[PDB]
RNA sequence: AGCGUGUGCCUACCCUACGCCGGCAGGCGCGGGUAACCCGUUGAACCCCAUUCGUGAUGGGGAUCGGGGAUUGCAAUUAUUCCCCAUGAACGAGGAAUUCCCAGUAAGUGCGGGUCAUAAGCUUGCGUUGAUUAAGUCCCUGCCCUUUGUACACACCGCCCG
RNA sequence: AGGAGUGGAGCCUGCGGCUUAAUUUGACUCAACACGGGAAACCUCACCCGGCCCGGACACGGACAGGAUUGACAGAUUGAU
């Protein structure tokens, strides 16, 4: 696997200022602004579900409401829950998201299913 | 710092409306009219309208300091600068600003409309 | 709740401008510094000036 | 609030017998006190417990708050921060 | 009457309470009748509150109240 | 062209010439302007003059989508806007029905203001190009006046008979 | 008598219905439906899910300086120093 022609491995060392060269334009404009202080607490919180973890086993999971963080290659595989404006709805962290929101997946909203038409 | 010739003239306005509507809210029941305000190169000069003057200034110009004080601090155009004087309206069954609050006052006191 | 309530940036946006008589935040008149809301700039309008000609 | 600043408050009360405001809660200083650090919350709120005692008088305006200063309010002042009456506020100055 | 009392209140989320034990100072203080002031607890080296205002000895670390300093 | 707007009590928030770097959206400095002093001779768009295309779902039309890039913001994922490639649908002048309008008018065509951190398919004003037809009637829809019928008058959406 | 059309098409925006945790709401012939100057990312925000605060004046009785609330590091708890 690979994003860009790169392996997830060299990702993982990826510097911070280098992976940016990497990302889109929203990304990278936000890793240029950088990430505030609700954000560097929250992959605090992963390095501690991760290093606690058991080595054949992920990560419990954990609850946010940082619809906005954006996935990064250094948080995959963690069992994050992201917040739908009801419920916290448990996702998984695949390597194939690594440029997206966290809040495009939860759905906010449930899909629509007709009846049948009262009074038009 | 200037100001430009289309704000000077617009927020020169407010402030007028401001003030004529807390001395409405203040003196409504003291048979206020209007106000007027001139502007010297040394101070600017408000000059209170009123049907009786001298039940307004309280005693030897008691109340008169405190409104004098109020609207230096609250426009904060500084000390010794702003002064209130309270001239009376001429004939007063006329403007018919004295004759709604002496109507309302009429009618809070209990009497038929 | 020190670094709390008040905390919400509102630097631009709908509510942070509000009436300056009204202190209502909807159907705001910005223009020429008035700062007033459509209905209230209405009541005072001959005091500050404004007539109607046309 | 603190003494430091239900104090102070008090304290230009009696220098000038009036007092403005903003009806501004979440205003961080008063501007006529400064190098004080005393919120607008804690003057709105002192002269709400000055107000239903009978010791200031209160108007509002457009946005701001207004209070003056009654009779028995001048005493309730002399005694709280200990003035002679040989001194006077600015009643008896001009005329 | 008009009214219907429905006995709905439900205020229980209970808020804290100030141990204070009988004169902490005694938590404090501890002299012996020569004269001496053993200081049980550390002091705060901080500007605002040095050489009187002590800090607290928790399982731990050393801890303060004014500026909340913490050690080990 | 014409009407306009422009550094703001709280209040962050602008009109911008000019040089350089960029396909471009933009980025750097560097000046002016609280304005008949600067943007600004407001070097607008249709219009006008040349080349190409050739009656076909075509180069008309641009929806819907896949990749990038850049500003605004604390935050752009349920796309804020903007730029570049690519995709290229309906639509062949519109049934019953219905709207507005008499002269610098209709219609075309852009431009300012309000909203505005970001931003006009809206509204409110302004110009520019600029007509056909009418100078009449009560047929329709309604308003009104006079005579006049009414067993109507919380008044024809009435009152009332099997 | 005409001109431009609208009603057909795509899209933009209102209003009903359906859907929903919530899809806040007023207005229903002319005299509601690009109207509330209403172009809502947050704020606006009313609505939904969760949580903090008093910003409960003043009068009276208790607690009451062997104290009344307050504020606070770390750990757990938490969306969240
Ligand atoms: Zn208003
Ligand atoms: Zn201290």
């Amino acid at each position: 696997f690979t994003y860009r022609g790169v392996d997830l491995d060299q990702l993982l060392d990826m510097s911070y200022e280098q992976l940016m060269q990497l990302y889109s334009a929203r990304q990278r404009r936000r890793l240029n602004r950088g990430l505030r202080r609700k954000q560097h607490s929250l992959l605090k919180r992963l390095r501690k579900a991760k290093k606690e973890a058991p080595p054949m086993e992920k990560p419990e999971v954990v609850k946010t409401h940082l619809r906005d963080m954006i996935i990064l290659p250094e948080m995959v595989g963690s069992m994050v829950g992201v917040y739908n404006g009801k419920t916290f709805n448990q996702v998984e962290i695949k390597p194939e998201m690594i440029g997206h929101y966290l809040g495009e997946f939860s759905i906010t909203y449930k899909p629509v299913k007709h009846g049948r038409p009262g009074i038009g | 710092v200037q100001i430009s010739k289309k704000r000077k003239f617009v927020a020169d306005g407010i402030f007028k409306a401001e003030l004529n509507e807390f001395l409405t809210r203040e003196l409504a029941e003291d048979g206020y009219s209007g106000v007027e305000v001139r502007v010297t190169p040394t101070r600017t000069e408000i000059i209170i309208l009123a049907t009786r003057t001298q039940n307004v200034l309280g005693e030897k110009g008691r109340r008169i300091r405190e409104l004098t004080a109020v609207v230096q601090k609250r426009f904060g155009f500084p000390e010794g600068s702003v002064e209130l004087y309270a001239e009376k309206v001429a004939t007063r069954g006329l403007c018919a600003i004295a004759q709604a609050e002496s109507l309302r006052y009429k009618l809070l006191g209990g009497l038929a409309v | 709740h020190q670094q709390l309530y008040w905390s919400h940036p509102r630097k631009f946006g709908q509510g942070s401008r509000s009436c300056r008589v009204c202190s209502n935040r909807h159907g705001l008149i910005r223009k020429y510094g008035l700062n007033m809301c459509r209905q209230c700039f209405r009541q005072y309008a001959k005091d500050i000036g404004f007539i109607k000609l046309d | 609030m603190p003494k430091k600043n239900r104090i102070a408050i008090y304290e230009l009360l009696f220098k000038e017998g009036v007092m403005v405001a903003k009806k501004d809660v979440h205003m961080p200083k008063h501007p006529e006190l400064a190098d004080k650090n005393v919120p607008n919350l804690h003057v709105m709120k002192a002269m709400q417990s000055l107000k239903s005692r009978g010791y200031v008088k209160e108007q509002f305006a457009w946005r701001h708050f207004y209070w003056y200063l009654t009779n028995e309010g001048i005493q309730y002042l002399r005694d709280y921060l200990h003035l002679p009456p040989e001194i006077v506020p600015a009643t008896l100055r001009r005329s | 009457k008009k009214r219907k009392k429905k006995s709905c209140t439900t205020p229980k989320k209970n808020k804290h309470k100030r141990k204070k034990v009988k004169l902490a100072v005694l938590k404090y203080y501890k002299v012996d009748e020569n004269g001496k002031i053993s200081r049980l607890r550390r002091e705060c080296p901080s500007d605002e509150c040095g050489a009187g205002v002590f800090m607290a000895s928790h399982f731990d670390r050393h801890y303060c109240g004014k500026c909340c300093l913490t050690y080990c």
